């Protein structure tokens, strides 16, 4: 049979898949380190040339059987490949839907709506964030809503219907269950994992995420009666303009105005990297240190030659986009505007991550060099910020002395902000994933789309619009995810992941103290628990990859709660003469 | 040393150092030296011991390969490629190669197998080219179906990582069968009075 003869065709694919994956990869670095037309011309033919070698790849492994390989290392490596999905149809269809796919998104850069008026990134939060006036903001969201939605929803329509089309070629019920089949386990009876299922897990998690959220939401609306006496609701909802940003996602500007104790601000350590000597280079040094310390090993020789940590101004193009970049190889670099502020402190700390993570499943092939899912892939970086972001590491740094006198109220303002700006953003996740869910498989038709959006905005999150909406415009494609294809899931599955690691590694380091304040510093135990969870990557699906972290192999709310629990009970201490609940009677028009 | 080509895993040469003399114990020409762990013999006892037969075994491998060549492991290369037998009486010499095969535009000019069907035999040299017909499907010359070509390259980078990077190995191992010998080491302790 075709036991051992597998093991030949995947292993000519990816011999070459690794070849020509870093040189799309090189050329789109070095197009990223400077935007000329010199790199986009060897750039675009590497993709292109990328992009047709996987298709003639996959085009005759889908002659080979899948049902009778017994051996499930390969069956693993198998399932991923025959994902081709436009490969089923004719070309045809593929130009008319990139052709309109770019037309949306050159329309969507090119976004301009005045009747003191700038592009979409130029002058976008400026405005909805650092601009407290009421009517500075009134315009700046219904302009901005029917600006891109009615000039997108006959776009949109026949985008979501070549999306359902795409389901039948690979056998699909919609577009929204292809995104759902990457959190895929197969193996034996307590091994698999059905890809459907994910709503009812999804709910389950967002009914013990609600009663988290009940008390945040209903404080935060208290205190903002000080400045809109007469645009906020006692027992209602608030608006969407009044949540500093356009989909109320980053609440990030929403800190001053809901600071707990404005008599002492938070921990600061941008002006301790200026006077003791701090350059960018040591301090992806200590990085390292703390990195290593745990039981982690060293990093490359090129590391330190070819990566661009200082920003040269020598004529360089500069995109200025913090991520770390898996060229493959082997090969570890960093694009970053590094400096010595703390916004670049964090975003370093959550880099190295990254780059620890790709250190470890560099043994396996091209095909597995990937995450067990989309959610474990951009979730190791938070908790090493996370451990990083605990005051007694600031002192071992060597920046602040030993005498700091840490207070509780630091602790919770602290506490406050992080879970504004990882919590908040859960309902609004949840609420479109359902609506997405809902309108591919052909739940909900276009008579009721509008409706049925803002009943569940109105519901899930709980926000009310100022103005009354027709079903006419097309609102939620105006967001930067759900225009183009990019996938949302994750971002809601990574804010449990980062909160199970976390704990996790606490746990099994035997500390008994806060479990928020929890630090990895020094521990050689954790460093082994952490290996062997990374090593697996693609290989091994994410029920044996949490096995080996906490056990378990299902979601758990219980670290959610865990987390924030100087919180929960000081925002309980603190709504003693509060409603809490929900309105969705209440409009701000509703004269 | 100063080769300007190399051969493959399994296309590699063999060259006799023999009627001419030898200077053991001090060999280091390049800096990092990354592996010079001897099996049986000590590294301050080479200039000491005369040979008559000495093969240079020379190959171009990864960095996760490196440790594959000894006695008593398997892996990738340990099997199909190049396997040293349990009682190796030699050296293991190796060092960093990425900076004078450092080419963007491609390498396919080194070849390496994956696949045959049994084990090496200790010292054997391999350069066929059928097609590996592993199942119950017979192969006349077909790319695809249960037919694949064994030989494939290499994909070397400049930037090929830290355990990952092109390990140019040169295998110091001599033979011994009760022969007169005539590489002779180092001796110069000339003081006459
Ligand atoms: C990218 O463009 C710069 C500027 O012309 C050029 O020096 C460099 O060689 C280009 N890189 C590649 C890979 O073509
Ligand atoms: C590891 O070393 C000591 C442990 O006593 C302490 O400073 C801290 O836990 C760690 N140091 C740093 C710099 O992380
Ligand atoms: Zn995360």
């Amino acid at each position: 049979l075709t036991e051992e003869n597998a093991k030949t065709f995947l292993n000519n694919f990816n011999q070459e898949a690794e070849d020509l994956s870093y040189q799309s990869s090189l050329a789109s670095w070095n197009y990223n380190t400077n935007i000329t037309e010199e790199n986009a011309q060897k750039m675009s033919e590497a993709a292109a040339k990328w992009s047709a070698f996987y298709e003639e790849q996959s085009k005759t492994a889908q002659s080979f059987s899948l049902q009778e390989i017994q051996t499930p290392i390969i069956k693993r490596q198998l399932q991923a490949l025959q994902q081709s999905g436009s490969s089923a149809l004719s070309a045809d269809k593929n130009k008319q839907l990139n052709t309109i796919l770019n037309t949306m998104s050159t329309i969507y850069s090119t976004g301009k709506v005045c009747n003191e008026c700038l592009l979409l990134e130029p002058g976008l939060d400026e405005i909805m964030a650092t601009s407290t006036d009421y009517n500075s903001r009134l315009w700046a969201w219904e302009g901005w809503r029917a600006e891109v939605g009615k000039q997108l929803r006959p776009l949109y329509e026949e985008y979501v219907v070549l999306k359902n089309e795409m389901a039948r070629a690979n056998n699909y019920n919609d577009y929204g269950d292809y995104w759902r089949g990457d959190y895929e386990a197969e193996g034996a009876d307590g091994y698999n994992y059905n890809r459907n299922q994910l709503i009812e897990d999804v709910e389950r998690t967002f009914a013990e995420i609600k009663p988290l959220y009940e008390h945040l939401h209903a404080y935060v609306r208290r205190k903002l009666m000080d400045t809109y006496p007469s645009y906020i609701s006692p027992t209602g909802c608030l608006p969407a303009h009044l949540l500093g940003d356009m989909w109320g996602r980053f609440w990030t500007n929403l800190y001053p105005l809901t600071v707990p104790f404005a008599q002492k601000p938070n921990i600061d350590v941008t002006d301790a990297m200026m006077n003791q000597g701090w350059d960018a280079e040591r301090i992806f040094q200590e990085a390292e240190k703390f990195f290593v310390s745990v039981g982690l090993p060293h990093m490359t020789q090129g590391f330190w030659a070819n990566s661009m940590l200082t920003e040269p101004a020598d004529g360089r193009k500069v995109v200025c986009h913090p991520t770390a970049w898996d060229l493959g190889h082997g090969d570890f670099r960093i694009k970053m505007c590094t400096k010595v502020t703390m916004d670049n402190f964090l975003t370093a700390h959550h880099e190295m991550g990254h780059i620890q993570y790709d250190m470890a499943y560099a043994r396996q092939p091209f095909l597995l060099r990937n995450g067990a899912n989309e959610g474990f892939h951009e979730a190791v970086g938070e908790i090493m910020s996370l451990s990083a972001a605990t005051p007694k590491h600031l002192k071992s740094i060597g920046l602040l002395p030993s005498d700091f006198q840490e207070d509780s109220e630091t602790e919770i303002n602290f506490l406050l902000k992080q879970a504004l700006t990882i919590v908040g953003t859960l309902p609004f996740t949840y609420m479109l994933e359902k609506w997405r869910w809902m309108v591919f498989r052909g739940e909900i038709p276009k008579e009721q789309w509008m409706k049925k959006w803002w009943e569940m905005k109105r519901e899930i999150v709980g926000v009310v619009e100022p103005l009354p909406h027709d079903e006419t415009y097309c609102d939620p494609a105006s967001l930067f995810h759900v225009s183009n294809d990019y996938s949302f899931i994750r971002y809601y599955t990574r804010t449990i992941y980062q909160f199970q690691f976390q704990e996790a590694l606490c746990q099994a380091a035997k500390y008994n103290g806060s479990l928020h304040k929890c630090d990895i510093s020094n521990s050689t135990e954790a460093g082994q628990k952490l290996l062997k969870m990374l090593s697996l990557g693609n290989s091994e699906p994410w029920t044996k990859a949490l096995e080996n972290v906490v056990g378990a192999r299902n979601m758990d709310v219980k670290p959610l709660l865990n987390y924030f629990q100087p919180l929960f009970d000081w925002l309980k201490e603190q709504n003693r003469n509060s409603f809490v609940g929900w309105n969705t009677e209440w409009s701000p028009y509703a004269d | 040393f100063n080769a300007t080509r190399f051969a493959s895993v399994y296309a590699w040469n063999r060259k006799r150092i023999s009627n001419c003399v030898a200077d053991y114990s001090v060999l280091y020409n390049l800096a990092p030296f990354f592996t010079f762990k001897c099996y049986g013999v000590s590294p301050t006892k080479l200039n000491d011991l005369c040979f008559t037969n000495v093969y240079a075994d020379s190959f171009v491998i990864r960095g996760d390969e490196v440790r594959q060549i000894a006695p008593g492991q398997t892996g990738n290369i340990a099997d199909y490629n190049y396997k040293l037998p349990d009682d190796f009486t030699g050296c293991v010499i190796a060092w960093n190669s990425n900076k004078l095969d450092s080419k963007v535009s491609g390498n396919y000019n080194y070849l390496y197998r994956l696949f045959r069907k049994s084990n090496l035999k200790p010292f054997e040299r391999d350069i066929s080219t059928e097609i590996y017909q592993a199942g119950n499907k017979p192969c006349n010359g077909v790319a695809g179906f249960n037919c694949y070509f064994p030989l494939r390259s290499y994909s070397f980078r400049p930037t090929y990582g830290v355990g990952h990077q092109p390990y140019r190995v040169v295998v110091l191992s001599f033979e011994l069968l009760h022969a007169p010998a005539t590489v002779c080491g180092p001796k110069k302790s000339t003081n006459l009075v």
